[PDB]
RNA sequence: GGGCCACGGAAACCGCGCGCGGUGAUCAAUGAGCCGCGUUCGCUCCCGUGGCCCACAA
RNA sequence: GAGCGGCGGUUU
């Protein structure tokens, strides 16, 4: 799998994750789609950041691992652009994600950040 | 998947004895990096979106280069290979320029064909085709997938060949008419889709890990010695006592020559090289291989443009 | 953009699975580069870490 | 005289396209629409100025 | 100044 996957993230874990989206959708606050993503955690107001992993090139969304953890920012992978996309509500693909305020996933949120925290 | 660049040519000894002298020239794994460059084309994998000029542009200011310049323009929506010429070896292009290349072609028809007769059709257009009034040559076509009206192929064509005409005509050979969708260039002359074909990503980023972090090894390899542009010319290889004089505009003389391609006519464009297969020059052969071969003077070769530095070799003259 | 290639055959086709090789194929087109490259920084910082340097 | 090399043989604005920044869309989030800012390489002849050579390869 | 291989226009 790519090279800008830094980490296995098992398939209960991944679910959750869209799970979060999914919930901090509509009852929260997102960004969807690789540029808002960045500059979400740019501006230090992404919570959590999602990226899939079948993202073609690399290049789109490579540079967010490392931005990310310069930014001090829990990142985790899910394995579907289009299931992303989805779950952010939109009928396209996205290639990452970013929860800016959770609303009723802060608990799901916080769980997966601690997971992943392992991983690293 | 032949061009005429592809030919297998035969060398000729004209002088047995010849040999070349280790301390004079640098053959290219000599050049030092700042060398490299100088004397360097970079076989580009342009991005869709921006112009060829643009791209150029980008590559000079990133590194900081004078001079440079492309081959053979491609369009804004076209990727692939795109060789760029850097600082002295810049008028290289003009011999790449003329040389054959190949594309990789999406095109969409505007009505539903049968599989069969797009193939057949489309394998009538290789040989000569006139396009909006010039003649050009298509030496090839291949199709590799038809899905419905979405027919994807090779070609390989004559300098100059439009596609975007090729598959108009095309369109109208079959009726339905057709468009291109997409374009990607796979080859220019001696440029082809290898390992030297880099991103422009990975140029800066190369380029960055030389100047900023000391690692010359990235870049090195994302630049390639301009005697790369000639591959596909037939050569003349000269005698180390010849090589400053044709640097200083000599005309190269037939008691000059160690040994040659065969198959060189009067008028062809040749490359001189050094025994240790450095670019001297370009040149126009006045003479064929044969001539060169059998006789013991005369101007063999009338040198037009000259890339390597008169310092290189000493005045032995 | 819809022209993709094999990364172990090099045939270019459409399909995702090479109708030769069998392997994953990749879009064939480079990704788009911008002058200003406002996350080099970061590409390169995975860059650095993929190649060992 | 001849060859080779370098420099010069216009500049400023607009448009498409494309890029960036901003906003972020009822199948283009790998970025729509809109706003603002940016943005196009050289080569060959010939001619002018200047430089290096005149070297059948010893 | 004359042409080839993405520039289309208005100005001295
Ligand atoms: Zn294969």
């Amino acid at each position: 799998k790519p090279s800008y996957v830094k980490f296995e993230v098992p398939k209960e874990l991944a679910e959750k994750a869209l799970q979060a989206v999914e919930i901090a959708r509509d009852t929260g606050k997102i960004r969807k789609g690789t540029n808002e993503t960045t500059k979400a955690v740019e501006r230090g107001q992404a919570k959590l950041v999602i990226i899939a992993e079948d993202v073609d090139p690399e290049e789109i969304v490579a540079h967010l691992p490392p931005l990310c953890e310069e930014k001090e920012i829990p990142y985790i992978y899910v394995p579907s652009k289009k299931e992303l996309g989805a779950a952010a509500g939109i009928e396209v693909a996205a290639a990452s994600v970013a929860i800016i305020e959770p609303g009723k996933a802060r608990d799901l949120v916080e769980e997966i950040a601690m997971k992943v925290k392992e991983l690293m | 998947r032949i061009l005429p660049a592809d030919i297998k040519r035969e060398v000729l000894i004209k002088d047995e004895n010849a040999e070349t002298n280790p301390d004079w020239g640098f053959p290219p794994e000599k050049r030092p990096i700042e060398m490299h460059i100088q004397f360097g084309v970079i076989n580009l994998d342009k991005p869709p979106g921006p112009t060829s000029h643009e791209v150029v542009a980008w590559i000079k200011k990133i590194l900081n280069l004078e001079k440079a310049g492309h081959g053979g323009t491609l369009d804004p929506k076209v990727s692939g290979v795109l060789p760029v010429a850097l600082e002295k070896a810049t008028r290289v292009v003009q011999a790449l320029l003329p040389a054959g290349k190949e594309y990789v072609a999406l095109m969409h028809l505007h009505g539903d064909v049968p599989e069969d007769k797009i193939i057949q059709v489309m394998k009538e257009f290789e040989g000569e085709i006139i396009q909006r009034l010039r003649t050009r040559k298509v030496y090839y076509i291949e199709v590799l997938e038809i899905e419905g009206r979405d027919v994807l192929f090779r070609v390989g064509v004559e300098a100059g060949t439009y596609i975007r005409s090729l598959i108009h005509h095309i369109g109208l050979a079959l009726g339905v008419g057709a468009h291109m969708s997409e374009l990607r260039r796979t080859r220019s002359g001696p440029f082809k889709e290898d390992e030297t074909l880099i991103t422009l990503h990975d140029l800066v980023d190369y380029y960055y890990f030389w100047k900023e972090d000391g690692i010359e090894e990235y870049f090195r390899k994302a630049i390639q010695p301009m005697e790369k542009a000639v591959e596909h010319l037939p050569k003349v290889w000269i005698k180390d006592s010849a090589v400053a004089a044709v640097t200083h505009g000599a005309d190269l003389a037939v008691p000059g020559i160690a040994k040659l391609h065969a198959g060189i006519k009067r008028g062809d464009l040749v490359a001189i090289m050094t025994l240790k297969d450095e670019l001297v020059a370009l040149g126009k052969a006045m003479m064929t291989s044969q001539e060169m071969l059998e006789k013991t003077k005369g101007i063999a070769v009338d040198v037009e443009k000259v890339f390597m530095p008169r310092d290189w070799y000493p005045k032995l003259w | 953009f819809r022209i993709r290639k094999c990364p172990k055959c090099g045939r270019y086709t459409l399909k995702e699975v090479c109708p030769v090789c069998g392997e994953k194929t990749k879009v064939a087109h480079p990704p788009r580069f911008s002058p200003e490259d406002p996350y080099g920084e970061y590409r390169r910082r995975w860059k650095r870490e993929v190649l060992g340097i």
